[PDB]
DNA sequence: AAAAAAAAAAAAAAAAAAAAAAAAAAAAAA
DNA sequence: TTTTTTTTTTTTTTTTTTTTTTTTTTTTTT
């Protein structure tokens, strides 16, 4: 629910809203996965968190998505998945970045 | 350019071409199916070879349940419920000629017809197992009774000719997934099916026993009244020998699956009590050669005079021996006790057999529990008390006041866990087993027993609660244990200060059979 | 004139949601 | 150093509540 709002709040612009949002959206996920990566979660949360990536329009929203997607991709190199959903964990880059190089 | 054609001869080449691309999630899948049914219209110069491929692709463009969209299933199967009259004029005879050419000889491992026969059986299985087809069939019973011929031939195709490992597995997976009979076969139309469970062509390739035991599950939960009336056949003939022969002739998967079938019958047979007394008759009264077929006895690890006196070895003896090796050799303490449980309940639910618990020939079952309880593992020590839930249920539901000293003897044996745990009161798990047991006693004798009168209560009091509390409870220095053991008294008199239901309420005797058992609430 | 339509007013079938039950996988103890 | 069990998830089946049909009975055409 709140991650849906983290996308569309720039419909009414206000860089004062963005300037606090991107800072808090980093610290939200910093502790979401404090325990050493459940195998099932690497497919369960992974599947619904990609079922709604648009708007494909909205220039000042995609700024926020490109700034957060490589913060995730940073820990996906450090202490990811101790085997299991390796393959699907990199398909996150294949369709998300397809958006970020079609509307930017 | 789209020109593959849905009909004629152009689509299926002579070995492949299916259509799992743009017809996945799309209605147009229709013309591959309704196409193939048009190709089955006899003729049989070019169309005979191509009979192998049409029943292959039918097992490929069919969906699974797909929770993501249960409607793609609904809409793909909505073509079949319209085409069905055509499936019945051709696919039934095309199966029958493939079956009967496979039911005329012995050398018949012919890869044309036998590779087709399995593919046409899968095609019917996926039609029957679809529940929406089952609700729809009630609209026309003419078709129900035409379709009913599948079982009338399948029941011969298990116990006759050269029924191969693959032919059996395809027919058993069909009967496991079928669902159809519950709304379209009478109880007597089903007895010809159960009649085959004992009579199968022998090849204990593990594959085949695994699916055979899983069929018994589906049949117990969808056909309980029918399975119980016939238990004297399929249990001793083909399930019960699987455990006794041991792990070595099999694989642990097989042994565990034949233990689960015992628990399922228990969750569907106390409903009917077995007033026919089949249990004690075919197992503890009867020896080996009265109920076990030679088919399994030649494979059996016999030992001494027992091999020459199969007339005297009642099935309960040889079962009791095999349970003894699990604890003392393997350390398989859970498998030994969960098995042991299921037999004692079924055997003694009969309202006269409850008293057989007092007999010295039967106390070897308590000794067997004691040999588990002397082991190190606190979880094993708790579990060897967690099992006593059945001993409460039999002694406190199916009891008859008339046998005054019989009741008194059962009520004395029922305190045996407290005698075992008395030196072990230091241990956490040994304290907890006292509470779990005692909740089940109280619940079953007073809360779920409606028939308390005056007379039952007197047995449950100065012959039971007083001997519990004076001889065990008033001797434990464990104050937090005593706090809980006295709380159950407040509940029974009128102060129900024990949460009852905040958020996160047992009343029928089955409730004590559960893994959590019963609570103060 | 007799049979057919028109309208009260009870009656019968079945899908949803949550508890248990039970499974996968994850948390614990070697 | 790897075996064993518990929370999250799945499925059955109640228990409510709704959908729905079929009997009942006046006034005109078979």
């Amino acid at each position: 629910e709140p991650l849906l709002v983290f996308f569309l709040n720039p419909v009414s612009s206000n860089m004062q809203k963005h300037k606090k949002s991107t800072n808090m959206l980093r610290e939200l996920v910093l502790l979401y996965l404090t325990k050493p990566l459940s195998r099932s979660a690497a497919k369960k949360f992974f599947s619904m968190l990609i079922s709604i990536l648009p708007p494909n329009p909205n220039y000042q929203t995609i700024d926020m998505v490109n700034l957060l997607i490589d913060l995730i991709k940073s820990h996906n190199r450090k202490f990811k998945d101790k085997r299991t959903y390796n393959a699907t964990l990199k398909t996150i880059g294949k369709w998300i970045q397809e958006s970020g190089v079609v509307h930017q | 350019e789209t020109r593959v054609n849905p009909r004629a001869l152009e689509y299926w080449v002579s070995g492949e071409i299916h259509g799992l691309v743009d017809n996945e999630s799309v209605s147009e899948f229709k013309e591959i199916i309704e196409g193939g049914l048009g190709i089955l219209r006899q003729e049989s110069e070019d169309y005979v070879a191509r009979r192998f491929e049409v029943y292959a692709t039918f097992n490929n463009i069919i969906p699974i349940l797909t929770t993501k969209n249960v409607n793609e299933v609904d809409q793909k199967f909505n073509i079949l419920i319209v085409n069905i009259e055509s499936i019945i004029e051709i696919c039934i005879p095309h199966l029958q000629i493939a079956q009967d050419t496979l039911l005329s000889s012995s050398e018949k491992k012919n890869p044309f017809v036998i590779r087709l026969y399995v593919q046409i059986v899968r095609f019917f299985s996926a039609i029957m197992s679809n529940f929406k087809i089952v609700k729809w069939l009630t609209k026309r019973p003419d078709l129900v009774n035409k379709l009913k011929v599948i079982y009338r031939w399948t029941t011969g195709a298990l116990r006759n000719e050269n029924s191969n490992k693959i032919i059996i597995t395809a027919q058993v997976s069909f009967l496991r997934d079928e669902k159809f009979g519950t709304f379209f076969l009478s109880n007597e139309e089903i007895k010809p099916i159960i009649s085959t469970f004992t009579e199968i062509m022998e090849i204990n390739s593990h594959n085949l026993i695994y699916e055979k035991l899983l069929l018994i599950r589906g049949f117990l939960s969808k056909y309980p009244k029918l399975m119980i009336e016939t238990v004297t056949s399929w249990l001793p003939g083909e399930v019960l020998p699987r455990i006794i022969i041991g792990d070595e002739i099999y694989s642990m998967k097989i042994l565990i699956t034949s233990i689960v079938v015992l628990l399922e019958l228990l969750k569907k047979c106390l409903d009917f009590v077995d007033e026919h007394e089949r249990i004690y008759q075919c197992i503890m009264l009867s020896p080996v050669c009265e109920t076990i077929p030679e088919k399994f006895l030649s494979k059996l690890p016999l030992n001494s005079y027992d091999s020459a006196n199969l007339d005297k070895v009642t099935i309960g003896h040889l079962l009791t021996q095999q349970i003894k090796n699990y604890i003392v050799v393997k350390n398989d303490n859970k498998i030994a006790m969960d098995l042991w449980l299921s037999m004692t309940g079924l055997l003694y639910d009969s309202g006269k057999r409850v008293y057989d618990l007092t007999s010295e020939s039967n106390k070897v079952w308590f000794d067997l529990n004691n040999l588990c309880f002397i082991n190190n593992h606190p979880k094993t020590r708790l579990m060897s008390i967690k099992v006593w839930r059945i001993i409460t249920y039999c002694i406190c539901t199916k009891i008859s006041q008339k046998n005054q000293e019989g009741n008194k003897s059962l009520l004395s044996l029922l305190r045996t866990p407290f005698q075992m745990t008395l030196p072990y009161v230091n241990d956490p798990s040994a304290r907890e087993g006292i509470i779990y047991h005692l909740l089940g006693v109280v619940y079953t004798a007073f809360t779920s027993n409606k028939n308390l009168s005056t007379d039952m209560f007197e047995l449950f009091w100065d012959h039971l609660i007083t001997p519990i509390y004076e001889d065990y409870v008033f001797k434990y220095d464990s104050i937090h244990l005593q706090n809980v053991l006295f709380t159950v008294l407040h509940l029974l008199i009128g102060g129900k200060n024990a949460d009852v239901a905040l958020e996160r309420k047992h009343i029928h005797p089955m409730s004590v059979i559960a893994s959590e058992g019963v609570k103060l609430k």
